[PDB]
């Protein structure tokens, strides 16, 4: 396992590296503006994200290390959250709008389209404004992205060691970003501390955004099923 | 599992 | 506020000073949901008024203590049987009357997947020798961060990091070894974030106080 | 609210 070996900074341009693409949506004049036509175009653009996903996955330092089981399960359970946070890290330079795509900007009044949704998309919102306010930088952001990936199922399965190994290395990479920002050592650990609270609301979005989901791409149901 | 097999390739 | 001029012992001894009791379960699926729900109602009153000494919860407006409250309440349970279960591997210590395996949380439906979980979290508390310091803090974070997305609040989290900080280095552990750590305790919480919301999905689907507890998720 | 009364 050469992910232990890693240093801070080959770490981190391990992960920017890894760094998935900006998809587009469907830009369809011909579908009207409705409720089946705005979930197809969310669900076809989280599909093609999807596949782009499982392969950042497999970069990231440490998952090619663990079985095929646990590689299904992490992915599993982290899917949603991972959509996420990469749709709040693109949005913080547009204040109360969600770039889900460079091509579909949208506010909390077009999130009302769908029934219930609105609700997520303001702790969607809120989230990306934190995130805004905090100014996280891209190299702290690819840090807690593969935190997401390792974290969320690991205990849901010896195999549990060596990820909670990994996890310690990229809590090492974030000190040593912050440290490196010029933070006094209380500031890097209240900011270590506010970026990793952040990830329990955005656990809390992805449930409640996959209790929608399984109530209302084979691939997509096939993580949907895992969740139910 | 659409997941494993694109795991897998 | 008072909570901002606190030293990192006055808010440790404040937080072990709120702490609420150990509550006791009364002396089928059904009968176990019943000695379930009747000891979470009792507990709900207790944690009412140990929120209220949680330095820095009372200086928020009474919508906002009660939005809190809805939000983590049922983390805040959770996190309580967890930290009581320690001592007892494999088993969920409810009440010192009531210590449940995994095995019996089979008897309710689907309550065997939410057993499992929070036994891990239990275990996993264990092996990082969580101590009483760490567990208040961690359960005052849960209170103050788990509805503030649905500044005050901001600045008290931070003084809470300050003290789980403190209690690191003053039990001997280096300056890696804090962060490290702090950085573990933190990503359990988004386990009993999960925990919760699977937890109260299922209460929903099946008190006066908790049906309105209940109620605001949803 | 009951969680009104009760933390009044
Ligand atoms: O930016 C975009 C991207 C895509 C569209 C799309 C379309 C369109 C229709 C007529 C037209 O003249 C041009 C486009 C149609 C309708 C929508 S939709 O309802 O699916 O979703 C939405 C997308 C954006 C805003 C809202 Cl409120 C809903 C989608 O397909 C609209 C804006
Ligand atoms: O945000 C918006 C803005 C405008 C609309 C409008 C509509 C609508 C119809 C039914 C409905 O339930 C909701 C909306 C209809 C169609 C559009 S349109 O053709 O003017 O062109 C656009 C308008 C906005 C964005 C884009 Cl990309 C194109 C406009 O009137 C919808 C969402
Ligand atoms: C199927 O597949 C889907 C469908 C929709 C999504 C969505 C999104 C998205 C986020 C990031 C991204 O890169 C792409 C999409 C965002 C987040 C979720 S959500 O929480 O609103 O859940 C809901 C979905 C539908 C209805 C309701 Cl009520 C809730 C939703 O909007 C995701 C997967
Ligand atoms: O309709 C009404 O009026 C009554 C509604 C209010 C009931 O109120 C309840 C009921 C059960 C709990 C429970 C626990 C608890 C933990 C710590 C503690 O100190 C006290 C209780 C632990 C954790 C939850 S659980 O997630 O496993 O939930 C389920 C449990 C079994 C089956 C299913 Cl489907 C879900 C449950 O066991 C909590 C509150």
């Amino acid at each position: 396992s050469l992910a232990l070996s890693l240093t801070a900074d080959q770490m981190v341009s391990a992960l920017l590296d890894a760094e998935p693409p900006i998809l587009y949506s469907e830009y369809d004049p011909t579908r009207p503006f409705s409720e089946a036509s705005m979930m197809g175009l969310l669900t076809n653009l989280a599909d093609r994200e999807l596949v782009h996903m499982i392969n950042w996955a497999k970069r990231v330092p440490g998952f090619v290390d663990l079985t095929l089981h646990d590689q299904v399960h992490l992915l599993e359970c982290a899917w949603l959250e991972i959509l996420m946070i990469g749709l709040v890290w693109r949005s913080m330079e547009h204040p109360g709008k969600l770039l889900f795509a460079p091509n579909l900007l949208l506010d909390r009044n077009q999130g009302k389209c769908v029934e219930g949704m609105v609700e997520i998309f303001d702790m969607l919102l809120a989230t990306s404004s934190r995130f805004r306010m905090m100014n996280l930088q891209g190299e702290e952001f690819v840090c807690l992205k593969s935190i997401i990936l390792l974290n969320s199922g690991v205990y849901t399965f010896e195999e549990k060691d060596h990820i909670h190994r990994v996890l310690d290395k990229i809590t090492d990479t974030l000190i040593h970003l912050m440290a490196k920002a010029g933070l006094t050592l209380q500031q890097q650990h209240q900011r270590l501390a506010q970026l990793l609270l952040i990830l329990s609301h955005i656990r809390h979005m992805s449930n409640k955004g996959m209790e929608h989901l399984y109530s209302m791409s084979d691939l997509l149901l096939e993580m949907l099923d895992a969740h139910r | 599992k659409i997941l494993h097999r694109l795991l897998q390739d």
